[PDB]
């Protein structure tokens, strides 16, 4: 199947098969609140307390997205998640959970 | 006076015809919208608000979909609708997920029902349908999106289901897709794979011997959604390539000419999500053997608007007919923008 | 180009086919409501809300907005179907012990009838079932708690030509549902109020204009509230305890070559009126049979509330599809409609 | 295929039928309703808001006049309308008060005008119009309320006005005249004297001769509002009495059997106010001559409601007619209660 | 069973018939309202809210043109529909201003597109057609407002277009031509001029030779808006004369007897603004010669209503024709007051 590994300051989120190009990828740490999230045609979203801090970086050849802290601060420490939610009902396939960092 | 291929009037580019947008002014919450015209009128047909609410219903095109506008007609998630030459027929699909259950409902008085195969999920076209010499043909599936969905045409005439045919080839992946008669002799289809391929398998039908074949289109235009660059998968034509991942129904249409077909197309101008339409041209050839380009003629819809599901469908004239082609746009309520072919020159 | 029986299509077992539901969306306030299907057309009849309740009529699929109904005649009961060219209604309204019945033929009224227990008086609240141009129906009248006798009228070109009175078991008869069994015979199911917790049933002969009423013999009692199945001992006629109370049923006949089957429904509660369920006998004699009757299917789960229903059938070219449906409420009322289409297993 | 007399259908006592009441349930503002009825269908007609806005409406019998429902004809404060046998005809009057102008609508294209004789008010029935044999007969004055105001009959054709006819006698004042159909051979009428009489004139038409006699009714019952007491007039039939000021139109229809006709009459059942509505009828007899008093056959609507302007007319059956009456009633939007001959026994 | 001219309806003076005003009471907002008469129907066409989302409508004459009632027919902003004989034509423009096109809609097919030629604005009346024998004639022009506007007209037959006609004479500037069936063999028009001349350049078209010249009216009333005081303009009577700015669409419609053909005219009261509208009559001569002045015959619309673009058009009887003329009236949603030819006298 399709699983969603962590492994991150340099950060991996590594899946297989082929849900890089079709499913909205996030970062959520631990309430439940956002972190980043990127899309697939190359358009950033991230949340307000989180501006121009973080930066993301994707690949497709290889399947595994990027993410980097600068100025890290106290208030940061969390574990994150990365996830593979789907944006279109018309696609059948749910959102995998990572097991995160 | 029954429903017969035609010769399709004269022209050369499409031009704008009508929109329909209840967003703009009780309107319904309406998707996947699909139109069947008749030898004297045009319905606009579409689902209400899966859950119990989901209805089929229809109003006379260039009408909003009103609530006192809108007759009901079955309670149903994928819905097909056209016209033998008499009456209207419509298909329908309901229940629950794993043990759905197709329905018809021709005239005034509901007639047959079938059952499901694989035992997944039964679905048929979310369009129109195509009937020829009283002989209606529709095209469902059963199976897994992520898995195997072998796909089956059905011959109903007055309401009665009469043959099934199955396909043979690569049959591993097909659902959602329009159809339209190339020919009085072979009917085409224009599919969508999901998991598989970034192309569209193409179907042929003959209504003489009742035998289909699935082959993947062969040209460098991948007209999916997600798709990879143009030209970029090698080897034949059956190969899947890589980003086969996730689907959607596009546009296909004829235009018969006295010695030549042409056939239209279109897709979504971006690579990977669904931001505007475009439409793509070839003339005559062979789907499954030709690997050259599709002519670009035209931009449908700007980059700042939504193409989703497109259909393709045709409207009766007094001597001839005219292929049309038509996208929803959404915001959860759909419009619709519909287009003809008319005169000649340049699309604008 | 009139009426006649015709056979039924072919089919096995009932599947869902529509639903109306004007709570969910200037929705009127509906109450009784039945079908009755013309050669091209289906009509959804209703009653809106003591000397205002008007009958109305919109076609079959659409919802009964302000605009898209129109108004009949003021009454409380309705009843209408089509001899063969136009349409036929009927009504009853005045003061409740001298009530007065009325009639509306093509778009001219005709015709009255009065009362003679002088109680109270009613008729099937559904449809009606007319053959060779002679519209067949029903009146009672007297107390609920009481005698309330039955009579079929033969009403012809919008005009009341002849009456009916049943012979036998007669003490207790109202809002009967009816149906063509055959070309010589139509049947009736029926419901007791007071004295037996099962259906009476009505056999009349078209030919001879005489009616017998008898009781169900089956075990199967399909009144609400009912006692358990197979409780009353003796023979068919024996009413038994708890005869207090009463519904009406849905029932629905099934016109083959060689063969008649029959369809049920009742409560799945045994004693209030909650959730819908089908059953199924095929030939036999009612009168004497007490074979139970054949479990096929469950209509409303036990979690939505299933009110009065009705029966009825919806013209196709060639042949006729039986037809059964179910009214619910909340007062608004929402109609559910089954057919019979395909075969295998109703869902 | 016209509109030709015939019979009625039996009965013996009217039964209540119908009522359309637009207060409960956007619903217009009308005043003088009033209906005629075709081969195949009725017509609810009205007046929505002697100003210069006042237009004449009409919604089929049955349905409530909303906004949507009702077609507009014409612009006008009195109407009348009817059906010659093919199609349908329209009588209107506008303009300024003494000089004002009546204007008809035939088919779709407007056709003719008449102007005004006495230069101070011109109306006509302010309900419906009688055609036999392709020729409507209309009734239209011109005069003072408190003065003399003399009627003519209007005899138009498929649209086209053809000749006008002078009543003989007692023409003082003759306004808001019921009529029907007594026979093929006459026609009669039912009129209201405002200031002179507190009975009703009754004037005979003759469709061969073209000629009009206007009298009064001998009868005790004297139908107007307000009345005195019953046979309080001695002396001849045409002694006007006291208390001869203020007048209502009055509801009168005929019934057509083999050898005999009979006549329904209504009155208001209060001797000054507009309250309350009855039903009296007489069995053949000479109006002009007999002072038999009439026949009290029961009540109409009950002394707790306003029992207004009321009308008389028929509705076409397929092989006779029914005579039905009806009442208006107000509170200012305006509901119709309609009741037709309807079975036998006693009214209820 | 096609449309023909035939002979105009008896009569004497345009009476009042009908008005339709939204206003008063969900009403769309409506603009450029005109209609044209079928053998059985008439339709109020209008242009719902020059974007995008213009879109044509139309509604069946006397009904107030609601969400539910209106049919969406295109999308354009200049629109035109007439009756062949058969069904209904539909023509409007639509695209960039600059490099706009013409659209067909027949039947419910649709058929053709016209380009730009001078690519700076395309337009059409803004009114009704005139279809002989099929062959329904039209007019469009491309150009300047403010400077030349060449004019030219169409030839459809069946929805097709057929045949271009050339004008020749002064045809600087000519646009909004109301035109009307003068004869069998000629049809004219009355037009607008915007910045040259404060008259209403006059149109002769011939069927059989389909020829066109354009002249100006030569008469001393100057029908435009603004003028000058009247007879103010001397010399030869193709002068054009000072205040030649600005313009307004004017009504005209003909009036067709056995041996003599007459005109009437509209325009604005107000010298300057558009406010209030009269009607001024000939009987004969020749427009092109004669410079005598138009009889006054009535006040159209009182000094305290404004008065927008008016059109002229026929309600098609059984066995003739009425010549009726209708105005605008605005306040931003239009009204529609609508006069016919009724009876004789003098207009109220
Ligand atoms: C197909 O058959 C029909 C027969 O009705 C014929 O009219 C038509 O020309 C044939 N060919 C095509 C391309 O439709
Ligand atoms: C009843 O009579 C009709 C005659 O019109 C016939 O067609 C039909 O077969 C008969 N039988 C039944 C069961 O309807
Ligand atoms: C009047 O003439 C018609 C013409 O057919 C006839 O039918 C009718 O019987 C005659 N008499 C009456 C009272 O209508
Ligand atoms: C014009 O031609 C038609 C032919 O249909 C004829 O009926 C008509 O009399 C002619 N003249 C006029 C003035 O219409």
């Amino acid at each position: 199947d399709v699983q969603l590994v962590e492994s991150g300051l340099r950060l991996s989120c590594a899946a297989s098969g082929d849900i890089f190009s079709t499913h909205i990828m996030g970062w959520y740490r631990q309430q439940r609140e956002l972190v980043a999230t990127i899309d697939t045609d190359g358009s950033t979203n991230y949340a307000d307390s989180v501006k121009g801090r973080f930066t993301i970086s994707r690949d497709n050849a290889k399947n595994t997205v990027y993410l980097q802290m600068n100025s890290l601060r106290p208030e940061d420490t969390a574990v994150y998640y990365c996830n593979a939610e789907s944006a279109y009902s018309d696609y059948r396939l749910p959102d995998y959970w990572g097991q995160g960092t | 006076e029954w429903t017969y291929p035609r010769l399709s009037c004269p022209g050369s580019t499409f031009q704008k015809a009508l929109l329909i947008s209840p967003h703009r002014f009780a309107p319904l919450i309406i998707r996947e919208p699909f139109v069947a015209c008749g030898p004297n009128e045009c319905k606009h047909f579409a689902l209400t608000h899966r859950n119990k609410l989901r209805h089929l219903i229809s109003v006379k095109l260039g009408k909003i979909p009103t609530v006192e506008n809108s007759i009901f007609h079955m309670a149903a998630w994928s819905g097909s609708a056209c016209h033998d030459g008499k009456e209207w027929t419509y298909i329908g699909v309901d229940g629950p997920d794993n043990n759905a259950l197709l329905k018809v409902k021709y005239g005034e008085a509901y007639t047959d029902t079938y059952h499901s195969y694989a035992n997944n999920i039964l679905r048929t076209q979310e369009s129109a349908c195509n009937c020829i010499g009283g002989n209606c043909y529709l095209m469902i599936t059963d199976g897994s999106a992520s898995g195997v969905s072998e796909c089956r045409f059905l011959k109903i005439r007055e309401g009665r289901i009469i043959k099934e045919i199955f396909p043979t080839g690569r049959v591993k992946h097909t659902e959602e897709c329009t159809c339209g008669f190339a020919s009085n002799k072979t009917i085409e289809c224009a599919c969508r794979d999901n998991r598989y391929t970034a192309k569209r398998p193409f179907v042929k039908l003959n209504v003489e011997t009742d035998t289909a074949e699935i082959r993947l289109m062969c040209t460098d235009t991948y007209l999916d959604t997600p798709r990879p660059n143009d030209g970029s998968i090698t080897g034949p034509c059956e190969s899947d390539g890589d980003k086969g991942s996730g689907g959607i129904k596009g546009g296909f249409v004829h235009q018969r000419m006295k010695s030549k077909i042409g056939r239209w197309y279109s897709r979504t101008m971006s690579k990977t999500e669904r931001m505007g339409m475009g439409l793509y041209v070839k003339y005559g050839g062979d789907p499954w053997a030709d690997s050259d380009a599709l002519t670009f003629s035209g931009v449908m819809v700007s980059m700042k608007e939504p193409g989703w599901y497109s259909f393709g469908f045709e409207i009766k004239d007094k001597k001839c007919d005219v292929p049309c082609i038509g996208i929803e746009m959404v915001h959860h309520s759909a419009a619709t923008a519909i287009y003809c072919l008319m005169g000649s020159g340049q699309l604008l």
